[PDB]
């Protein structure tokens, strides 16, 4: 679950800048003024946008070392095949 | 039982490594593979401090920390300029090989790594070729395994085997290719397997139980508790 | 060709002409093991000793240092009466090919000078820990073992007086750094073959807890002699400041390679030329290493300076197996050394940082100058990479060895390395939406 | 299912009393392993590990370390090459290029029915003679790469 109070954030946007991952964005435009505040909670729901954002190509586990669905353990980005401790080669 | 350090004069026990009195002291000195329980092997290299002798030796040598019986008429200096070179790059010789994956390691705000790397004030890569990588092992329902994230200090294996008494954890391979973990997949056998979690400085082994449901060290709650 | 003769010719004086081993009984007739019996029915222990340390002998694996007080160092007490003699046959260096020769054709010289050895430290068994891919000899030192057991010369009561000395024959699995002094011991062990922090020097606590001298092949050829001949005799051999002889040779593209007895005094012009021929039809002659790979690199300058240690010592390089290696002018320098820095760093151990983490990026950048894909920047972290790497830096002395043909070939040809540099440094991959930090 | 035939235990064993501890005869005991069977299968770790009295881990760690104990399938006359310095000056590269033309293979590789492996190794300690090279335990030097098929007609 993600969850940003709007009723506190104050849009530093120092959020976005610690952001590793480039997934959370300051976009150009103004949340509605709700009714009851309770509803001024975002809940991940009404955050996760359907794009990229301001980085189009940026993809985060194509650089990480760890393994996922889409790539294994040698397929990051700037990295070599694992190479076995029980091989032949010197 | 007095050094210089620095210039500086402290009153040390004169049993101990230079590693461990410096560190009593109050001062900073990275080191990876030193553990207070474990003594001093001089395997990573990375508490290097400069010494000198007679009080006017212009030129040092530069010497491991823990190595160094800590005497009475001892010179050194933490903050000499070659020593730092040589400190800062010997963990940048680890990051050449690291896994750019500090937001996907169970250990963030937790990671000896990560302090040693800001420590010797290292920021920036120069490494340009692959990385080498390495496939993990089903270690049990306790700890995991990441080898991508190991600098090779041998904490793990002198633990696990000279400490605990494991007889089913070693290490494997030579020449920058090494490995540590068990000779096949399974559960590791020893009762205190868990310490293995903080004796590793780095995001190798990690306890599943905490990794299911996740947070970052600065986000917990403590207290002392039995 | 060269007249051998017992005077000056100790070691390689009774090889016999068509290659074939010296067993036991031409070695008798050839004078064999009576320094040995001179030493074990005349002699006594702390006097075997002295004499190998006043007739001078040093350490003919590349270290240098004396054998006397080698052997002095160990502990005086007769509560420690187990002790043991490591003969380190592994002989891998890229570039010597020295013990192959001796205990290929000469293995009762190296069982004799074992013996004399063990009995001067008082040592119950000694292991030949031999390299592995030396098949001829294994069968030719365990050969010369058994004759040597049945005939006396081995086993429980050595000619007399009580001395058992057992000797084994350890032939292990391929790894260079088997060969220092502590790693050996290591993989005697049965364990990974990892250096061994000094003190405490193997002399006091060694192969299993107990006392040990670990020993070159040729270093323990010598002894023989000495003991049989005089001490003197040894001591005047040459008027040099390191008594005895040395086997020496020029390897590389020369009209005749091999190796020769010299009386370590030698100019390293009068092996190339006299002994080894020089260039071959053609070759120009650019460099050459003194001694196996992991010694400095030297010019034409340098060819005439005396063959020791002090000489090369003062050159820059370092004097280690003498086994000379002459390099052509028609090898890339940049290629060259790539070559012993992929071997260096393949050959390596995992204990230490600067050398396991830091020789395969001196092969990275070595490849890349190669292939012209260097960029600058280079250079720069690979003289970086000499003085983080030196003697003190890093664990044993496999690192400080390995980055000495780097720094003196870019010292001397510098110029074959920046050919190499043809690239802008660029590190980074430009994300989209972040712009970069200029300079 | 590994299980350690009669003879290559008794050979362990014969070799676990030329030490003072039984540890020493681990490199041993792997190298008659091998000599059995060309490699070292997965149970013959625990299998000499029971043997000697020490863990399988450190016979593992024993057995990786060094470079001529096999812990992978190999053929038979597994060749090894020499790449290093006086090599490298005298051309095994030439060597090299007529082996694995000849073989079919890349270093470290069989060819396709369990015979002649190509691996490069250290150094023969044989450098004033021409490019070195081992077979199985026959070395041959002075290699001319016209000289590299004849010689491979020997192994069958
Ligand atoms: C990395 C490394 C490899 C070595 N390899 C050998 C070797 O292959 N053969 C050898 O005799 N000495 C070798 N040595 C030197 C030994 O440590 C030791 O000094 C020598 O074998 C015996 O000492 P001595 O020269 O006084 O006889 C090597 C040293 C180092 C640091
Ligand atoms: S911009 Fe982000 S970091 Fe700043 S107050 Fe708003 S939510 Fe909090
Ligand atoms: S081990 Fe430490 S430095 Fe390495 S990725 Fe994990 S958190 Fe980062
Ligand atoms: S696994 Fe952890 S403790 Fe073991 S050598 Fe690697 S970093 Fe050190
Ligand atoms: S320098 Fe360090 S890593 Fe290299 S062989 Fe010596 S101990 Fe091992
Ligand atoms: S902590 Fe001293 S060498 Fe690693
Ligand atoms: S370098 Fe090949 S035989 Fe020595
Ligand atoms: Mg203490
Ligand atoms: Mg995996
Ligand atoms: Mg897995
Ligand atoms: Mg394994
Ligand atoms: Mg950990
Ligand atoms: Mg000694």
């Amino acid at each position: 679950f993600f969850r940003i109070n709007f009723s506190r954030c104050i849009f530093c946007g120092l959020c976005e800048e610690a952001c590793p991952t480039t997934a959370i964005q300051l976009t150009p435009d103004f949340e509605m003024g709700e009714y009851k505040r309770q509803d001024l909670v975002y809940e991940k729901e009404d955050l996760l946008i359907s794009g990229p954002g301001k980085y189009p190509e940026y993809n985060f586990y194509r650089m990480a070392g760890m393994a996922i669905d889409g790539k294994d353990k040698g397929e990051a980005e700037n990295e070599a095949k694992p190479i076995d401790v029980k091989s032949l080669l010197p | 039982a007095t050094i210089h350090v620095d210039g500086k004069e402290y009153e040390v026990n004169g049993a101990d490594n230079l590693l461990e009195a410096c560190l009593s002291l109050g001062l900073d000195i990275p080191y990876f593979c030193w553990h207070p329980a474990l003594g001093s092997v001089g395997a990573c290299r990375q508490c290097a401090v400069k010494q000198y002798q007679n009080a006017e030796d212009t030129r040092g040598r530069l010497v491991m920390s823990c190595m160094t019986p800590a005497s009475d008429g001892t010179f050194i200096s933490i903050d000499d300029e070659e020593a730092k070179q040589f400190r800062e790059s010997v963990v940048e010789w680890l990051m050449t090989n690291h896994p750019h994956d500090c937001p996907v390691c169970e250990e963030g705000g937790n990671c000896h790594l990560q302090d040693m790397t800001v420590m010797t004030g290292h920021s920036f890569r120069r490494y340009r070729f692959t990385k080498r990588t390495h496939r993990n092992q089903d270690l049990g329902p306790f700890i995991s395994h990441e080898m991508n994230r190991c600098i090779a200090c041998y904490r793990c294996v002198r633990y696990y085997k000279d400490y605990a008494d494991g007889t089913d954890l070693g290490v494997y391979g030579a020449h920058d290719n090494v490995y540590f973990g068990r000779p096949e997949d399974g559960t590791l056998e020893s009762e205190f397997s868990g310490n293995l979690v903080e004796i590793c400085p780095t995001g190798v082994f990690t306890d599943k139980t905490h990794s299911e449901r996740y947070n970052r060290k600065w986000d917990m709650q403590f207290a002392p508790s039995i | 060709n060269i007249i051998r003769t017992p005077e000056t010719h100790p070691l390689t004086w009774r090889l016999r002409d068509d290659k074939q081993p010296v067993w036991l009984d031409e070695y008798r007739s050839k004078n064999g093991y009576e320094g040995a019996r001179k030493a074990l029915t005349g002699l006594s222990p702390d006097e075997i000793v002295n004499q190998v340390k006043d007739a001078g002998l040093k350490g003919r694996g590349g270290a240098g240092f004396s054998t006397g007080l080698k052997w002095s160092l160990m502990p005086k007490d007769e509560s420690m009466n187990i002790r043991y003699l490591l003969c380190n046959a592994d002989e891998m260096e890229p570039g010597t090919y020295k013990d192959r020769l001796l205990m290929e054709q000469l293995p009762h010289l190296l069982v004799e000078g074992m013996l004399i050895s063990a009995f001067a430290l008082k040592a119950y068994r000694g292991y030949i820990f031999l390299r592995g891919e030396y098949i001829e000899a294994a069968v030719n030192l365990r050969r010369a073992i058994a004759e040597a057991t049945e005939a006396g010369l081995l086993g429980k009561n050595i000619m007399g007086t009580g001395f058992d000395f057992e000797l084994f024959v350890h032939t292990g699995a391929g790894r260079y750094i088997c060969g220092e002094e502590t790693a050996l011991i290591n993989s005697l062990e049965g364990r990974r073959a990892n250096p061994r922090s000094k003190p405490p020097f193997p002399a006091t606590s060694g192969a299993w807890g107990k006392p040990t001298c670990v020993n070159n092949v040729e270093t323990l050829c010598n002894v023989p002699a000495i003991l049989a001949n005089g001490v003197e005799w040894y001591q005047n051999i040459s008027k040099s400041k390191d008594a005895g002889t040395k086997l020496m040779g020029f390897s590389g593209r020369v009209k005749n390679p091999g190796l020769w007895e010299l009386p370590f005094g030698t100019t390293a012009r009068e092996i190339l030329e006299d002994y080894a021929g020089g260039m071959r039809d053609g070759l120009k002659f650019k460099a050459w290493q003194p001694g196996g790979a992991g010694t400095d690199f030297l010019t034409e300058a340098h060819l005439d300076l005396p063959m020791e240690f002090e000489s090369i010592g003062k050159a820059g390089s370092r004097l280690g197996t003498a086994l000379a290696m002459a390099v052509d002018h028609e090898i890339n320098m940049v290629s060259l050394v790539r070559n012993l820095e992929e071997f260096f760093a393949r050959e390596s151990c995992g204990w230490c940082t600067p050398c396991r983490d830091g020789l395969p990026w001196s092969v990275k950048i070595l490849r890349a100058l190669e292939r012209g894909e260097g960029q600058p920047g280079d250079i720069e972290t690979l003289e970086q990479l000499c003085r983080f790497l030196g003697p003190g830096k890093t664990f044993c002395a496999h690192a400080p060895g390995a980055v000495e043909p780097l720094q003196s070939a870019i010292k001397y040809f510098r110029e074959e390395f920046e050919a190499g540099i043809k690239q802008p440094f660029s590190n980074t991959h430009l994300i989209n939406g972040i712009q970069p930090n200029l300079l | 299912a590994f299980e350690l035939s009669a003879a290559e235990r008794e050979a362990i064993e014969h070799e676990m009393h030329h030490y003072e501890d039984p540890r020493a005869a681990s490199i041993e005991a792997l190298k008659i392993v091998q000599k059995q069977r060309g490699w070292v299968p997965d149970g013959a770790i625990h299998a000499i590990a029971d043997v000697l009295g020490i863990p399988a881990s450190d016979v593992e760690g024993v057995a990786t370390f060094y470079s001529q104990i096999f812990r992978q399938p190999v053929g038979r006359h597994v060749i090894r090459y020499c790449d290093s310095v006086v090599c490298h000056i005298n051309g095994y590269q030439g060597i090299q290029a007529a082996l694995e033309k000849k073989l079919n293979i890349k270093p470290g590789q069989t060819t396709f029915d369990g015979r002649f492996t190509l691996l490069p190794t250290c150094c023969l300690g044989n450098c004033d003679k021409g490019p070195n090279m081992m077979i199985d335990e026959d070395t041959h030097a002075h290699l001319t790469p016209e000289a590299i098929p004849e010689l491979l007609e020997r192994y069958k």
